[PDB]
């Protein structure tokens, strides 16, 4: 019946920045929305409700207005702990449509990766499969160059990445890389390293290790 | 505290029916509130399934009402959902939560959730998964890991020393393989001068398959 | 007619109306210790004369509590009438307060305490005549409250 | 049935109405407890400490324990008839031991005026049953609320 | 929303018991007021939100229903009951009223007393002659007058008049008068009004000859 | 103390405009309460007009929504009813009237109501009647012929008042020509006759006619 539209879905600022989410309706909700905070792998925590009324426990730097069709969602001097999905949602009538999301994003100063590389275990390659890992910690922004490279080799298609959501405290990454090998083509080979390529890195830095 | 916890399979064939149950503590479903169940698939929003009031009321999604059913255990202070022919579009974290009036009078907001639940639905088999060491290198700040691999459905926990390990932790989200079943790894810094003298041991636990694993991560010789 | 809206009119109204209510009890209860409890706790009855100087301040307390209640009443539409209890209800609050030369003493007499509080016998020199007027303040104030959540429903069912 | 909706609502309207009107009794009882338990007027503040004389205190807040189990015994609704029985007995109950410990409820001791008629003191001997039929009537309280935004629900469904 | 009330008329004695009916056309709810009027005065409010008695209405009026169907009860009948009495909707506008009942007091049957008055010779003077054919305290209500002159009923030249129940005795009175042009007047010689009622056994003719006394 | 009180001409042209006006005592239109205007025909039942609350919101009878309109003097406390393009089917007893929540908080009932006043929509001409004895011919009876009058209504007496026992004034008769009449007898003992004098008192007020009439066998 009634569609809730949000703007924008992907919003990055800095600690101390402000931030304003807007929510469409199609048609008239009256005041009857409220405005919700899911962190990753938590449920929805209530900010605000009858669309400018704080939640009790929620920092007053969390605010809303609007009645109708225009609604807004405006979060001040913005803290690393805000990093979250942000959705509206109309509650006049069932089914209570919720807003697509926006996602939000703290900015930081740059943070160099330290990197490291794994070997498979004795374990794993007796049964067929190498399983090389990399490892990028605690690094900002989000975008990294990974290469896998054997016997300078530049390797692709046998390699997958895995990205932590943002750190809640220090607002940094951290990345995975698994290169995957059988054991025959694993000990064809003696030099496995992974090269990176960051914002934080003067030069491209390179973990490596032999078969002995 | 008021605490709601759903339970149920995580793994429905296709073409089967959904079944979970919220259990309801620090609070009565027959005294008050309106209770509903809440869904969010992987990666995508949040679609509010149907709702009941202890008058006997019971609301659903028009979208999914020819195949949803909620029932009410008061006796035991528990309710149920029930989705029946369901697809992959129904693969989602289920959550079962409480509507209030707050400090107003209508209409009712949801204030309190469950942690959630998440059903896969596909006809592959339960497989529980392979750990293996992510060796620290004999080479300041030192990083070892483990590596769960093979396993459906999701999830997986991952802990460290049971639990007396958490500053440093990094489990990162899993992965889809190409063979259908899933890759995680969970690594953790540890200082260099550690290693050697302090056990490091992760623990996995995989309750679709009833999989706990311990594994000592230690450095190679 | 616009459900939707109308029902947010029929809330509105709804918790203004409530809020003097609230108001308007708290005065029956400074009614009630005034004909049922001035100068009189025993096995049956649930007569002792000349001290009531507890059941005084009481009440003074009570009326502070409807003045800090009545200040939190914010209506854009009921303001002619809100502000009209509101300086009843300070009238009231100041006469009690102004005179403790026979108020705060621990045995104020029958006639003292039906004097201040009791607005039924016919001696009303200090006290219960401004107890009067802030009654009748929140009665023209509750009466407005009430007829605007009847208009705000009488909206539902307009042609 | 616009019209059947407006009786439900206003129905919901005054039984809520009435509700709260035990339950404003209740805080002008909390308010005398927390605010003139051995008190007198003064001139600056209003209020000053008058110690252990407090025998017409509990005489006034026994008149409206009185009160107030004239307004539960004249609530009448099928639907809440379970916490309105249940507030009954417990306003019941808070004016016969009032009644009850009469030997030491003219001024009683602030000691025991605390004790009697203040929910928050440690003892409550003479104050414990005026916690079970606020929570009563909070339970009432709320009930009714939701009965009147379940009748609003019903304005606005598809 | 339209209301239809049953029956028009009532006839009780004092002491009686009476109910009315006021039947809705969609539903109303409980909307539903009563009303009390008495001739020249305006409608007194009895019941509303169709149970209950407004300020100083006594007990013996009670009324019941919800949606469609109306009722107002009047136990143990009193003289000042005796009056008209409307329902009314409140739920919405126009606030459509009952097209009303009139209950009037049940009596004995009593005979009129028949008059006829001449036109006077002032009136007959401007061209125009009136006779006048009164019937006096009678009950009940229902009398059938005709107008004959020189034993020809006449038809379209009378018109009738009924006073309001005697609130002390219960009973009528009425009055017709045949009006003619005082040509037409002259050409006949007998003007005789006859009255027809349950309490006479036979039609009753009062005449006058024309210019006789 | 809740008084109300019509007012204004009982007489309007076809197709003129009809104009009431409704003084209130005892209650302020400004404070509360809606306050409505009735109508009633001769001899048939009533008609809501219009309403209006202090707040601005009036409401009209979808009947007559295009001809009715209601105005509001708070500064007089009184409120004023208009009907313009008026017929016969507008002449009516018209009543101002205050209704009230009473005891609940939805509806409103009407609770007070004013005297009313009677307008009449006719093209005939103000004229006072013209009255004739019903002369006399144990109990024997005479009476008064009020006749061609307009508008109503005729105040009848009889010996200024001292005869009231007896006295039947029939309610009046609108005749073809447009004009009332009615006719007040009175029983009194035929041995009064030629012994006490009878005078039947006509008032028309609505010409400044007053006529006294003897009536003797």
């Amino acid at each position: 019946d009634i569609q809730l539209t949000q703007s924008p879905s992907f919003l990055s600022a800095s600690v101390g920045d402000r931030v304003t989410i807007t929510c469409r309706a199609s048609q008239g909700i009256s005041s009857y929305l409220a405005w919700y905070q899911q962190k990753p792998g938590k449920a929805p925590k209530l900010l605000i409700y009858a669309a400018s009324t704080l939640q009790s426990g929620v920092p007053s730097r969390f605010s809303g207005s609007g009645s109708g069709t225009e609604f807004t969602l405006t979060i001040s001097s913005l803290q690393p702990e805000d990093f979250a999905t942000y959705y509206c949602q109309r509650l006049n009538s069932y089914p209570y449509t919720f807003g697509q999301g926006t996602k939000l994003e703290i900015k930081r100063t740059v943070a160099a990766p330290s990197v490291f590389i794994f070997p498979p275990s004795d374990e794993q390659l007796k049964s067929g499969t190498a399983s090389v890992v990399c490892l990028l910690n605690n690094f900002y922004p989000r975008e990294a160059k990974v290469q896998w490279k054997v016997d300078n080799a530049l390797q692709s298609g046998n390699s997958q990445e895995s990205v932590t959501e943002q750190d809640s405290k220090d607002s940094t990454y951290s990345l995975s890389s698994t290169l995957t090998l059988s054991k025959a083509d694993y000990e064809k080979h003696k030099v496995y390293a992974c090269e990176v390529t960051h914002q934080g890195l003067s030069s491209p830095v390179t973990k490596s290790f032999n078969r002995g | 505290q008021v605490q709601l916890q759903e339970s149920g399979p995580g793994l429905v064939k296709p073409s089967g029916t959904l079944s979970l149950t919220c259990t309801v503590s620090g609070a009565s479903i027959s005294v008050g509130n309106w209770w509903s169940w809440v869904r969010q698939p992987p990666g995508k929003g949040l679609e509010w399934i149907g709702e009941f009031y202890h008058s006997g009321k019971t609301n659903y999604n028009p979208s999914l009402k020819s195949r949803v059913t909620i029932s009410v255990d008061k006796s035991k202070n528990q309710f149920s959902l029930k989705l029946s022919s369901v697809t992959a579009a129904d693969t989602a974290v289920y959550y079962c939560a409480r509507s209030d009036l707050l400090t107003g009078y209508f209409p009712y907001y949801f204030d309190y959730w469950g942690q959630g639940t998440l059903v896969t639905v596909s006809s592959a088999s339960t497989k529980g998964p392979s750990v293996f060491p992510l060796a620290p290198s004999s080479k300041g700040t030192a990083a070892l890991g483990c590596l769960v691999k093979d396993y459906f459905p999701e999830p997986v926990t991952v802990s460290w020393n049971s639990g007396a390990l958490t500053s440093g932790v990094h489990t990162f989200p899993a992965v889809l393989q190409s063979s259908g079943l899933y890759s995680l790894s969970s690594v953790v810094t540890v200082p260099s001068s550690s290693l050697g003298t302090q056990t490091y041991i992760c623990n996995v636990n995989h309750k679709p398959s009833n999989t706990k694993v311990d594994k000592r991560v230690e450095p190679k010789s | 007619p616009n459900l939707t809206e109308i029902s947010k009119k029929i809330t509105d109204s709804n918790a203004v109306l409530l809020a003097v209510k609230e108001v308007e009890a708290l005065l029956s209860s400074i009614d009630e210790i005034a004909a049922k409890a001035i100068g009189k706790i025993h096995q049956n009855n649930g007569t002792e004369n000349n001290h009531n100087g507890s059941l005084l301040a009481g009440a003074y307390a009570i009326s502070t509590l409807i003045k800090q209640k009545l200040d939190g009443l914010k209506n854009e539409g009921l303001k002619e009438k809100i502000d009209a209890a509101k300086k009843c209800s300070e009238t009231f609050t100041n006469k009690l307060k102004e005179k403790h030369t026979d108020l705060g003493k621990e045995g104020v007499t029958d006639a003292d305490a039906k004097e201040a509080i009791l607005k039924t016998n016919g001696t009303k020199t200090k006290g219960a005549e401004e107890l009067g007027k802030l009654f009748e303040s929140v009665e023209v104030l509750s009466k407005a409250a009430k007829e605007m959540l009847a208009n705000s429903v009488k909206e539902l069912t307009s042609p």
